[PDB]
């Protein structure tokens, strides 16, 4: 008789690049005219094609490319297209040029955090663990007396064992306030203890208690498992520099204090490199060297640019992508010196430059269409042509930005779609950079 | 029709049938949902 269903969970939010799904190549490496949500830019998309081959080759260290071209030309969108084309597995580290100016560590070292974060590593961590209901807890003592050894009895649905354990595990059980009848998990590699709560066998022993009870664990008490960890080299560099691991008073204390950054010594990266080369030679690991993308690179300091010379040459370093949108600009921190793209010529020799074209009106229409069917809105043909008309006079971003304001006006007067009168009305409310600069230059006596 | 009518007359001398109306004078329907 009846049919029933439900769904009310909100979507992910729509965003200024969420229509980008890939580079839209064919198998020859040519760009399709419009595919994967992109249009145009073939002379750049083919080049980005060679760079996604370059990442997936793993062979190179410190190769770098610069996406250059006017505002609104899609340089960030193409860098996102590279990120989508690599999929989830390979790390892509986004960065903005003004992020180097930390107040906690030198600019020159904030770049090394990102360089070490853009190299990914995969590990088969063969952990082993004890878990169960604690049926017994009995410490053992030694000469001047103090604790020396521990008995813990554990029980699970598949058996029970009377374990013999290190007195640091007793100190750790005491810290977690573990008692008989508690269900606990112990990571034997790490001394770590997690108290889940009392076993459900005791679930009504009081009318009130603060606990939430848990079911008795399944399988044997003592067992090992092949956990697969995805981690960056930076996550090895930092965890050794201010360790929260282990069970002692010093690590337990150092976890609570303010987590200031610190200027990591090269010798520690030397140890991490020696360690991970052993994990690769044992066949435990896989390395996944990925991408560092520095958007707005043109306001790195000449300190940073002169450090990038040494970084991009390092046989460790990840592949790099830069973006810039500047002409013959003065390089920040130099005051005297003007160069292409806001980048010193000394660095500009070290990058393969990808040149980004401006759009024709007939490409504006096609981006705007693809954008409207991403915003989730319907538009009539003369209305879409009027956004293209505006796009010839103004800029690509402005013609996109008029869409949803017009869609609100459309449904505020009950229509299903944007009509030209809704775009034409919206253009009277929301000025652009060009038209505002006119009225602001006319009225300049009053501002 | 024809083959089923013969298969029915094989079964009917040794199988009974009713439809639930002998008790749905007293009982209401299943409310059935997909
Ligand atoms: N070739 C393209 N294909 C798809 N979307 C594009 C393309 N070029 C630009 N866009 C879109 O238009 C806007 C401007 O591009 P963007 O990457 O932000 O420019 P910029 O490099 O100057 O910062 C964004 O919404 C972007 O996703």
């Amino acid at each position: 008789k009846i049919e029933e269903v439900k769904s009310t969970t909100k979507t992910q939010r729509i965003a200024s690049h969420s229509h980008v799904k890939g580079l839209g190549l064919d198998e020859s490496g040519l760009a399709k005219q419009a595919a994967s949500g992109l249009v145009g830019q073939e002379n750049a998309r083919e080049a980005c094609g060679v760079i996604v081959e370059l990442i997936k080759s793993k062979k190179m260290a410190g190769r770098a490319v610069l996406l250059a071209g006017p505002p609104g030309t899609g340089k960030t969108a193409l860098a996102l297209a590279i990120a989508q084309e690599l999929g989830s597995k390979v790390p892509f580290c986004p960065m903005v040029g003004s992020e180097v100016y930390s107040t906690e560590i030198k600019k020159t070292e904030v770049l090394m955090e990102n360089f070490r974060r853009a190299i990914g590593l995969r590990i088969k961590e063969t952990k082993e663990v004890y878990e169960g209901e604690v049926t017994e807890l009995t410490p053992c003592e030694t000469e001047n007396k103090t604790i020396s050894h521990v008995i813990i009895g554990l029980k699970t649905a598949k058996g029970t064992k009377q374990l013999k354990l290190d007195p640091s595990i007793f100190e750790s059980l005491q810290k977690e306030r573990v008692e008989a009848g508690d269900v606990i998990y112990i990571e034997a590699n790490s001394g770590a203890v997690k108290r889940q709560g009392r076993c459900d066998t005791y679930a009504t022993e009081f009318d009130l208690e603060a606990e939430e009870y848990v079911p008795l664990p399944k399988g044997d008490v003592h067992k090992k498992k092949e956990i697969i960890q995805d981690v960056t080299l930076h996550d090895l560099d930092v965890a050794n520099a201010r360790p929260q691991g282990g069970q002692d008073i010093l690590s337990m204390m150092g976890q609570l204090m303010k987590p200031k950054k610190t200027e990591i010594t090269d010798k520690l990266r030397g140890e991490i490199n020696k360690v991970v080369n052993k994990y690769i030679d044992q066949g435990i690991a896989e390395l996944v060297p990925g991408v560092l993308f520095v958007d707005e690179v043109h306001m790195l300091d000449i300190e940073c640019f002169t450090y990038l010379h040494r970084a991009l040459e390092s046989s460790i370093a990840p592949i790099v992508i830069f973006a810039s949108n500047r002409g013959n600009c003065v390089i920040r921190g130099t005051e005297d010196i003007t160069s292409p793209h806001g980048i010193p010529l000394d660095l500009l020799d070290r990058v393969m430059i990808i040149r980004t074209m401006l759009y024709t009106p007939q490409e504006m229409k096609q981006i705007i269409k693809i954008r409207a069917q991403t915003e989730g809105i319907n538009i009539s043909e003369e209305a879409l042509n009027h956004l293209g008309e505006i796009g010839t006079k103004t800029t690509l971003r402005y013609s996109v930005q008029l869409l949803t304001p017009a869609n609100l006006l459309a449904k505020i007067n009950g229509k299903d779609s944007i009509e030209k009168e809704h775009v034409e009305e919206i253009s009277e409310l929301f000025y652009d950079a060009k038209s505002s600069a006119k009225i602001l230059a006319d009225q300049q006596d009053k501002y | 029709e024809n083959q089923l009518s013969r298969l029915h007359m094989i079964l009917k001398p040794f199988m009974l049938r009713r439809i639930k109306k002998d008790v749905e004078n007293e009982l209401s329907d299943k409310i059935e949902i997909l």
